[PDB]
């Protein structure tokens, strides 16, 4: 899972 | 984006204002038409992962197909880790690709090697896939219900018929099957009858100058 | 596109979102009058196959314009893969290549950068502009005999719309002119039998 | 046979 | 900013009137909504302490907004000085990053250097911190308050749901704990019905998809 | 058109679309004022009889003005034809149809306006379509300069105004020009200001003239 | 003649 | 303004059009609002004397602040002229002539001889100089412009607090201390007054704006 | 113009659309304001005379200004004759032909004459001269366009002490009169055309004191 | 002690 | 004599 | 006295 919902793009964890 | 300088070399450069309204814009006028894929591909011509996710987090409404984005990205990038297992240099995993786990640096490291592993144009494409299932998905009209009015010139009507087509992204089989029955089946029987008195096989441009 | 720098060298560069703007809002304002081939080709000044194929690819509306000239695309590939058929020597594009469908960037620069060149761009756009003077015929609303002069009308703004009629459907063309304006004019026109300048000054 | 069929965009690999 | 030129050297350059009339528009036009922020990043790439005070400095209004950013700002500076206490380089104050005590010279001076003191790219980050509070106080509505109208299509929904809890931004904990629990739970009772019946693993796409009617 | 890069060379550079729209929208706005002649000279430095072309055919309306432009084009190169009827570091030598961009490459116009000593295929060109907008301008002008009097009400500045804008469009000889300004100018002012401007005597500036009917 | 009525300046015959 | 090319030296450049009408219509739209010269500070980045002449003379009216402007110029030139006297006597062969206070101002001096100062090794900043003077003569007429006293806002009965906090530093800014803080919890309107002291004094701006919303 | 490249030549390039549309513009909207002479003169930076003729070109009315501005510029051709004979003779191998008045003023001299003589070394500034010929007429158009005199202006009942100070130097800088009278009109005209109120608050502040001293006692 | 003060500008110095 | 006569174009030669 | 009233800014004495 790279992208988190309500998590902006090309956000590291 | 990446460009050439008078050097001969690949350089990084920042993104332009002009680059960074006209995509805002366009957003905000077109929505999710078709012809809005084909304008971020261009706009990000040469991007880096970094631009495009900036590209995409610049994106004010339609979070609902922000978030159906990330999930094909989420898709795309799993499936790279599969067909991807883990002084040779270290190659990107899908997050790496996605601009999530990898930095400005590593990411010029990538597109500017030999050979170069060109993870700006892995990542826009991916997205790229994403965005053609949103314009699909928010498609209005079926090419089922696209009927040339009593008063409707034949051109206005092969131009939603289009636009429909095109929208809807059926396959080419179908596509072609459309053009051929649909097309002049749910014409107006003014144009029906002078379009059939042309005979099978006349071309597009025949078919709109007879019912001109 | 492949264009100069201040070096002397041929490069490839992006197309700049001024152009990608100007080509979108000639296409909303002007739609296919005549003046948007011009403007056309001047925008796509040293594109490649690839960039022309963007240039398309953005329009939004006027899909049947578009399917129409997809189609003269296809028959001018048909008839240059009709007229090319099958140690260093370099493989010559086929009528897809050309159309940027079955070539890469590099191999469109590659074609585009030899020596000699074998412009793929220039080829494409030949090809383009053929389907846009169709299509700008297509789109002309009245023919050029149904083009008459009204007793209201001044003899300048009717010359007007003749040469526009006429300029759209693309000679014996002014031997016409002088039949389908007033009888006011015509009877004063027939005095030198002539250029046009002469004939709009004698019915100011 | 045809470069560009009916209703997919330019430049569309076959 | 400072820039890589043709030649490929880092050099200094005056902020463009593009750049600055952009970024004015942008917060007269869309406030302090999320898509601000990237805008301002995007529009500050390798900008100066003295470049980004510029850009804040021209803002007009949203004065409230402005002096929660100066608090901000005044926090990280003094928490900076905390965990930095004292021919080798004078490393940066507080005050010399957010550009009160440091001349564009000295602002260069750290950015160009080998190694490099990043004060630009560590005073943005202190910016866009502050920048993301005020994002979240300018939000209208608490996600948990986001519920689907009756005539309301889901698309509609959606949308609302996703926009609200990205001005509240979260933990990354609370997001997910919300995204697919709170998004299903304030459905309608119809859409939820649905929604409940598809059971967890399943995607937004076939979620909206189930719902369009 | 044809630039300076940092080499110090002439080479061809693409036509920008800053200058394709302004050259439209002067046309759309100003039509055939005497002052869109030389925004055209402007927008058309260094130009290439191709980068020429490109101008006239962005035009939209005006075909009536434009089918007269094609013919003193036509004139102008047969003409050329008719008073002009290779070496290895040099080029061919130019038709009319070449110089009009017809006949002629990109390259072609390039080598020759690149030359040592250059064939300004572009300048020539541009000669012969000012000299058909002039045409067109003189034609598009609406008032004589006799018929230029002046108001009961009408301030001086305003009259003057008006007749040299009409003496511009009109384009006639220069020193009749001259001959107006001597006998039609004071001639036909209001007979207040015509009182005041023989009271001055002959050999008056247009300033001192100007200011003693400021009132 | 070099250009024709109808026909776009710089047309090639 | 003078810039640095790919060379790397620094050269002359116009004062562009986009420049020209960016620092007009600035000044028609937002008039002498304290925004207004942080964004000529900006427009006039690197800029020599002369270009700060063209932007100045390039307003149209305001004139009043204009002369007030030039007062100021007058005050900051004589004391240079104080602080730098020229020596008389003729000039070193590779050297420049002391710049007077007019010298700064672009009113005795030439483009070539601005260019001289600032392109030195090391360099005389007289563009920067002269700036400095004008940010000066700005700030003095923001001041005066300035409508209301920051002790006449106070919240309205069903005004939002966000919108009375915004009024206030806006004002605040305008006029250019800790007395600001106690005035604002004051001058707050009558529900809003109670709520926000339960939390005491040493409070956030963000504490106090989410406290009375709603 | 002749402007300097990124390699430090001194090249001549082909003005701006920009700067084409921003000179036109300018003349439709401010028409001969004062503050229109320093927009030519910065749009016009580095030009050659030819550049120079134009931007006077392009201007589509306004005929009897640009008229008075022939005049303007004949005068001060002649006057450069008179005290810059050409002298008769063949030109030095390396030197350029030294220049007439409509040298200057582009109507006997080439693009590359004038090209030759601002790249010189050292350099004859054609298109400095000429402009300050052209600069020289529009001055002259300005105060004349000035539709009221300084004696005129007097603040009025109603009218706040800040818009009459402002209808003040606005008109006095369109007048253009001579640096001495300015000097003393301010001394004299200003603070005794106010109003009765602002008049007597002027004078508790004593002769001597700054404009921002004295707009600031006469708010309210 | 702090960098920035209500009222004035980004980047002032104290 | 004269540079520019009425009527006369700015730059136009003789 | 750099400056005069009712002279432009850069205007030499």
């Amino acid at each position: 899972p790279v992208l988190f919902p309500g998590q902006p793009f090309g956000q590291p964890p | 984006p990446i460009v050439q300088n008078l050097q001969g070399q690949m350089v990084h450069q920042c993104i332009s204002p002009r680059t960074l309204n006209a995509w805002v814009k366009v957003v905000e006028e077109k929505a999710f038409s078709p012809e809005v894929i084909p304008m971020f591909s261009a706009l990000s011509c040469g991007a880096t992962p970094q631009d495009l996710n900036t590209m995409l987090n610049t994106v004010g409404g339609h979070q609902a197909a922000m978030q159906m984005l990330k999930e094909t990205i989420n898709e795309e990038a799993a499936e790279w880790d599969r067909l991807h297992p883990v002084g040779q240099m270290r190659e990107p995993r899908g997050s790496d690709i996605a601009g999530t786990t990898s930095t400005l640096q590593e990411q010029i490291g990538w597109m500017t090697h030999n050979p170069p592993i060109p993870v700006g144009e892995i990542y826009k494409r991916w997205i790229i896939l994403g965005l053609n299932k949103i314009v699909r998905m928010y498609s209005p009209t079926s090419i089922l219900d696209i009927r040339q009015g009593p008063k409707e010139p034949f051109r206005d009507y092969v131009d939603r018929f289009y636009k429909t087509l095109r929208a809807e992204q059926a396959s080419q089989e179908v596509k072609n099957a459309a053009t051929e029955t649909l097309l002049v089946q749910n014409a107006n029987p003014d144009c029906k009858t002078i379009l059939k008195a042309l005979g099978p096989g006349a071309t597009l441009e025949e078919m709109m100058t007879a019912c001109q």
